């Protein structure tokens, strides 16, 4: 089950269409939204090609099943309460099984104004000589700051290849101004390597932050750079010191 | 509620076992268990119409008559962290979701040595690192920011460590008075 787009920023009152495609030839398709304290709740479903049915919470949404494969969710007039993670699913009623097959989810943010959208600033902080001397290990820190909405994907790249060990990223981004509504966010990550690996100047370290923002089709007439979906990186070379 | 999950949250140590519970208000036809990791993907662990099933280190039981389902995790690994959802199909054939059990797997720190280090920017904002503390340590705390902890696995050395970060733009900020 696939979903498109995977991330979307929309304005209050704008029209949003979320698409779902399945290759399982299942008669049933479903649209859910996930929210804290509610698990996943059914919005609309379809018991076959050309037809749609209201789910538990249909208000503010329409659905379209133009073929056996496609099921779309339409927000004619997006409202901030529709900010959520949307999951599409398929299921086969022909057999005895009630099992459902889920898409990867679509993160939607509905904002009153697109001027609140900001990409992150990214900085890499080099290891402490005190940590190296005491532990013969070296921790680099990546800091992604000032972004909005709060979803980014941070990864570490060493000598041009993504690393999958020695890393951890904060469970959640933090609010830079907790008292403020529409506060920008910060997120950090650590990469820990051996002291001898960090000390080698042939080794290159880069922190990459994938940000999901505006699309090409969004209008932008402000002075600052358009906060489109983009990748913001910071890098450091190893050094003996 | 129709589908109730217990506990709401769970902390466990690597290598430990735990049993998750799910209770129903009505007769259910089936249960589906999921793990949702940090990446947000809903991964099916089990689908059961009755009895018990095994999936690697996981085991699940469904009892429609007694209105419950269980999910057991053996020898917990760091990858088990995430939210575990229980969802069941009613006599109306609709899949109803529980609100999830949030599971966090903590490492067993072999040689705790809580330490605060100062790191400078690779370019021309100060950053403090708190690291190597045991998993029983809770990281607390206007112009200063302190993150929650995370565990990293230096697999090349079969070594795991906890850390948190603090930073500020303010002049009066020092790592001695940060955590």
């Amino acid at each position: 089950v696939t979903q498109s787009p995977r991330n979307k920023v929309a304005v209050t009152g704008g029209k949003v269409t979320l698409s779902c495609n399945q290759t399982n030839n299942h008669n049933n398709m479903y649209w859910y939204r996930q929210d804290t304290g509610h698990g996943l709740r059914l919005i609309h479903y379809s018991y076959g090609a050309g037809s749609t049915e209201k789910g538990d919470i249909p208000d503010g949404y329409k659905a379209s099943r133009p073929s056996q494969e496609n099921f779309s969710l339409i927000l004619e007039l997006a409202t901030p309460s529709q900010t959520s993670v949307y999951f599409c699913a398929s299921g086969d009623p022909q057999g005895v099984s009630y099992e459902q097959y889920f898409g990867p989810g679509t993160r939607l943010t509905v904002l009153e104004d697109l001027k609140n959208v900001f990409p992150p600033e990214v900085a890499v902080f080099e290891p402490s000589e005190a940590e190296i001397s005491h532990t013969q290990k070296a921790t680099l820190v990546c800091l992604a700051t000032g972004f909005y909405p709060d979803h980014v994907e941070l990864s570490w790249w060493v000598n041009g290849k993504e690393v999958h060990s020695g890393v951890c990223t904060d469970p959640q981004p933090l609010k830079e101004q907790p008292a403020l509504n529409d506060s920008r966010y910060a997120l950090s990550s650590r990469l820990r390597v051996s002291a001898t690996f960090w000390q080698n100047p042939r080794n290159h370290f880069r922190c990459q932050v994938q940000f999901y923002g505006l699309s090409e089709n969004d209008e932008w007439t402000q002075d600052r750079a358009k906060p489109v979906t983009q990748i913001v990186s910071a890098e450091a070379w190893g050094r003996a010191d | 509620m129709p589908v109730e999950q217990n506990p709401p949250a769970l902390s466990l140590y690597e290598g430990a076992d735990s049993g998750l519970r799910c209770n129903f208000s009505t007769t259910m036809k089936s249960v589906q268990w999921f793990q949702q990791n940090h990446r947000g993907r809903l991964i099916t662990l089990f689908y059961l119409a009755q009895g018990t099933k095994e999936n690697g280190r996981l085991k699940s039981t469904f009892n429609s008559k007694e209105r419950y389902s269980t999910l057991h995790i053996k020898d917990a690994q760091l990858e088990d962290s995430g939210t575990y959802f229980c969802a069941a199909v009613n006599m109306g054939y609709k899949l109803t979701f529980g609100t999830g059990t949030s599971l966090l797997v903590d490492p067993n720190i072999q040689n705790p040595d809580p330490a605060v280090y100062q790191l400078r920017d690779s370019k021309s904002k100060s950053v403090c690192l708190f690291t190597d503390f045991d998993s029983q340590t809770n990281v607390s705390q206007s112009d200063v920011y302190i993150t929650d902890k995370c565990v990293l696995d230096m697999r090349s050395m079969d070594f795991k460590s906890n850390s948190a970060v603090a930073w500020s733009n303010k002049s009066d900020f020092a790592c001695a008075n940060a955590f």
